[PDB]
RNA sequence: CCUGUCAAACUCCAAACUUACAGACGCCGUUUGACGCGGGGAUUCCGGUGCGCGGGGUA
RNA sequence: AGUGCAAGAGCAAAAGAUAGCUUGACAGUGUUCUUCCCAACGAGGAACGCUGACGCGAAAGCGUGGUCUAGCGAACCAAUU
RNA sequence: UUAGGCGGCCACAGCGGUGGGGUUGCCUCCCGUACCCAUCCCGAACACGGAAGAUAAGCCCACCAGCGUUCCGGGGAGUACUGGAGUGCGCGAGCCUCUGGGAAACCCGGUUCGCCGCCACC
């Protein structure tokens, strides 16, 4: 910018996207990554490898085409986030995917998170994956049942048209239940 | 003490204030003479060019630079003409002044290294070169033999 | 030379040009190589750790077996042949 | 293919130097070699450029030289048409030389000495001290300069 | 285009700069929320020497703790003009400063891709004396 | 803005060249056994000169 | 800028600052480089492992003292575990 | 790739600037705090929950060279410097010839306002 002596940072570090001093970490278990992120109203989930011209991602699974299995309600939230994270699970295990390490990028390591709920799932999926269980959310909340109670204090329906009024932390079971057996793309 | 014992620039540069100390002040009154409000908007252009790498002393660019200057007084103290000595002695020069014992000298003075060709003085002159007068002097105080070139002036 | 330490005399091998200044890629910190394997050795200015001793930034060995996450390849040094620890951070891949 | 000749001693000659010299077969002032116009050994001459003399000779004056000085890689025996005939792929001196000068084959590959000891300049040489361009007969020569140079020394 | 472009007030910092408090209870009830300690850097004659020490407190107000604060702030200061930044912001007074800018603040202060705002995007003193002179008072 | 100069312990630049490894040619080695390994015996550790590059020094 | 101290070098979602927690400034035993280019030579030094036990972290991981190159000592004898 | 996620090289990608784009795949800003979680004070941030509104930021797309950068042409320059050679020149400093290499500044004109990989997706 300035000059020929100036410094300029990384491109990724720039658009201020990649932290570089953790992507080191990450990789130096030689495992996959388990790419866990976040979009206002959805979420995702990759398993990424190492490669000649950059990564590659060899199974994924995003919120959006969750609906795909009878998914009816938001995409933002918990319950969503778990099976996101167990579809991608699936697909990843169907690939020939054991392990791998949870990346969760610039997000922040909080308890219960969206992100750890992502790992809780992949591991149910079948996938190792270094972990604490008392870092995450409580099965519970999980379904989505901070919500359902959120609802509960209703007076005006948490959901604007949607489906249901009351809300379904069942709809989670019902689906968590589906994808753990036969069904495409898993 | 002698030109003799530095005219010649075979020692490495030796510069740095920031690593040498106790270098004595130059001798140089000025390097810009006559009407040095004005720019160089004359018609002739006359300098001396230094035949030979050398290094010279402040000692000699005073002496020198004094005995032309001094002598463009054909033209009068405050006469139409500038007078320009483009070298600065940045080399320091020392003196082992034991025996060969720790001889690593003590600063003595400073020196301007000039390289065979450059022009170590320009003057400025309407076509009145009374200036080249001026440096059949200036190059009797320097060690090299010199050529006294004129540049813009084909009023000849 | 005054002083005889690991350092003397690396100004400049152990010094980066200013627009190569700051943290290296993680990419090459972290590549595989095979025993066999011709490999070029310079140390990396920005990386501390993996590093072999300055005398050596130039040449290029041959990967045999590796410690820890760290490389062992050997190197002749003059006449005399030597086994150098190395990370990948400071190796390159010969051709 | 240019043809070389040392025309300067060992004495004081770097060792690098006199080692080339000796990897394209000379050992001596005044031996010659034929050597193929390729990078590898135009690398070689233009080092040993100072203490040698070299250009590409004329069919003929190869052919004389051959003739004059060539020897089997061991013995006596003048190279001579019926030699070549009876000992190479070619018929005759003539038939060799073409195949040297269009680097087809080597003096080796023919059982040949990689050598050519030549004979003193007649006449003595343009000296040893200075280029051609400039009088001597150092460095690389015309293909009529180094003819005459070969053939005096044939 | 507008709506997603009119001012709005982000935080109102009240601070009172002490040389060393009991200030903080009137900060408490004059804003409506706990104050922060306010360590100095630097060793200096003031006998202040202390790196890490208390030597003021301030308060960020956000949303109505903000305005309703403003909302008698405002009406004990007269000035304007000068006076204001060059990013549409302002300090008077104790002192209680106002910082102000457009709806896509976020962008600049979050964590991921954050950006910085450009300037055609920022406040400019004027856009600025226009929105709150247009809530309760007058300008210069 | 315009204008005048520098750097052994400055560098946005930057050779020639030196150098690691590899291939190719050359040369060399496979009865003259190279490369290398093991062992016996030394001498030697006042050097000097030319040339290039030096550092010190008026020299 | 700062990073204890020379000089040169490294470092910015940090190697710096702040806060908190912790004692890996841990025991054991090695590989390699250095000390001593090439090329033999001790102490010392470092880089990199393994075994054991731990600290922190969601975790990958980081901690074999202080970002790197100075801060050091044979046999005998004494005290000590 | 009618707007995404992870990257590689790490300015050809920087700095600055103009134009365009969203009932929806979308990304955002945005709305909002019962919860997990959160601010030495503030749901600002972090975290969670959500769509009333918006394309003004960002972002994506198309483009501008004024600065910084990369590479190229012509000029500077086969100049400076330099490996090898010389009973060439010079009181000398030093220069010259032959041979093998070969620059920097600067000017003028182009180039450069990223390229590429994997995945997902009217
Ligand atoms: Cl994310
Ligand atoms: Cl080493
Ligand atoms: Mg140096
Ligand atoms: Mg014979
Ligand atoms: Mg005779
Ligand atoms: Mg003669
Ligand atoms: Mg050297
Ligand atoms: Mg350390
Ligand atoms: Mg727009
Ligand atoms: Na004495
Ligand atoms: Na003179
Ligand atoms: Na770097
Ligand atoms: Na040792
Ligand atoms: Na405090
Ligand atoms: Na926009």
């Amino acid at each position: 910018a300035t000059g020929p002596r100036y410094k300029v940072p990384m491109r990724r570090r720039r658009e201020a996207r990649t932290d570089y001093h953790q992507r080191l970490r990450l990789l130096k278990s030689g495992k996959p990554r388990l790419v866990a992120r976040k979009s206002n109203k959805h979420v995702r989930a990759q398993l990424v490898t190492l490669g000649p011209n950059g990564d590659d991602t060899l199974a994924s699974a995003h919120s959006s085409d969750l609906a795909e299995y009878g998914w009816e309600a938001p995409t933002g939230n918990m319950p969503s986030a778990y099976l996101t994270g167990l579809l991608a699970g699936l697909r990843a295990q169907e690939a020939g995917v054991e392990e791998a390490v949870l990346d969760i990028g610039l997000n922040s390591p909080t308890p219960g998170s969206k992100v750890f709920a992502i790992q809780e799932g992949a591991i149910d999926a079948g996938l190792d994956i270094p972990h604490n269980d008392d870092v995450l959310a409580d099965w519970q909340r999980t379904r989505g049942a901070h919500i359902a109670e959120y609802d509960e204090q209703l007076e005006e329906p948490l959901y604007s048209g949607d489906f249901d009024a009351a809300d379904l932390p069942e709809h989670f079971d019902e689906l968590r239940e589906t994808l753990l057996d036969g069904d495409i793309e898993l | 003490k002698p030109g003799a014992m530095y005219r010649n620039s075979s020692k490495p540069a030796y510069t740095r204030r920031e690593y040498i100390s106790g270098i004595p002040g130059k001798k140089i009154a000025q390097f810009d003479m006559g009407n040095n409000g004005a720019g160089p908007t004359y018609p002739a252009q006359v300098e001396l060019v230094v035949e030979k790498p050398v290094q010279i002393r402040h000692n000699a660019l005073e002496a020198a630079r004094v005995a032309a200057n001094r002598y463009v007084q054909n033209s009068g103290a405050a006469a139409n003409y500038k007078f320009r000595i483009r070298k600065f002695p940045f080399h320091v020069i020392r003196e082992n002044k034991d025996g060969m014992r720790a001889p690593f000298g003590k600063p003595v003075g400073t020196a301007a290294r000039v390289h065979g060709a450059n022009h170590i003085f320009i003057a400025w002159v309407n076509p009145d070169p009374n200036v080249e007068e001026a440096w059949r002097r200036a190059k009797m105080k320097v060690t090299p033999t010199i050529n006294i070139d004129s540049s813009p002036a084909g009023n000849a | 030379p005054s002083s005889n330490g690991p350092l003397e005399g690396t100004r400049g091998k152990l010094k980066n040009k200013p627009r190569d200044r700051g943290t290296s890629p993680p990419q090459r910190a972290v590549e595989e190589f095979d025993d066999g394997e011709k490999v070029h050795l310079k140390i990396d200015p920005s990386v501390p750790n993996g590093r072999f001793h300055p005398r050596f930034d130039g040449q290029t060995g041959t990967v045999e077996g590796k410690q820890g996450d760290a490389y062992k390849v050997d190197i002749v040094d003059g006449g005399k042949e030597k086994t150098i620890i190395v990370t990948a951070a400071h190796l390159r891949r010969q051709e | 293919m240019h043809a070389l000749v040392q025309l300067r001693g060992e004495v004081n000659m770097h060792t690098d130097i006199q080692d080339t010299l000796e990897m394209l077969n000379i050992h001596h002032v005044n031996h010659c070699t034929l050597v193929p116009e390729t990078d590898a050994y135009r690398g070689m001459v233009a080092k040993v450029n100072d203490f040698v003399a070299f250009g590409e000779p004329s069919q003929e004056t190869l052919e004389t030289v051959l003739a004059t000085r060539a020897e089997p890689l061991e013995g006596d025996a003048d190279v001579d048409d019926e030699w070549v005939a009876e000992h190479t792929d070619y018929d005759d001196i003539s038939g060799l030389a073409f195949a040297l000068l269009s680097e087809e084959t080597t003096l080796r590959e023919q059982g040949l000495s990689p050598t050519l000891r030549l004979h003193p300049p007649r006449g003595g040489h343009d000296g040893v001290k200075h280029p051609v361009k400039e009088g001597g007969q150092l460095g690389k020569h015309d293909t009529e300069g180094i003819d005459d140079l070969l053939e005096a020394m044939r | 285009f507008h709506e997603m472009r009119e001012p709005r007030i982000e935080k109102v910092v009240v601070h009172m700069g002490i040389g060393h408090a009991n200030a903080e209870d009137i900060l408490g009830e004059i804003t409506g929320q706990m104050p922060v300690r306010t360590k100095a850097k630097r060793t200096v004659g003031e006998f202040d020497i202390r790196e890490g020490d208390p030597i003021g407190a301030k308060v960020t107000l956000r949303d109505e703790m903000a305005e309703e604060f403003l909302q008698t702030a405002l009406p004990l200061a007269e000035l304007a003009t000068s006076q204001f930044d060059d990013t549409g912001n302002f300090s008077f007074g104790l002192d209680v400063t106002v910082n102000l800018v457009r709806p896509g603040y976020r962008v600049a202060k979050r964590d991921k891709a954050s950006r910085s705002i450009p300037t055609k995007h920022r406040l400019n003193p004027a856009d600025a004396v226009a929105f709150i002179e247009s809530t309760y008072d007058v300008e210069v």
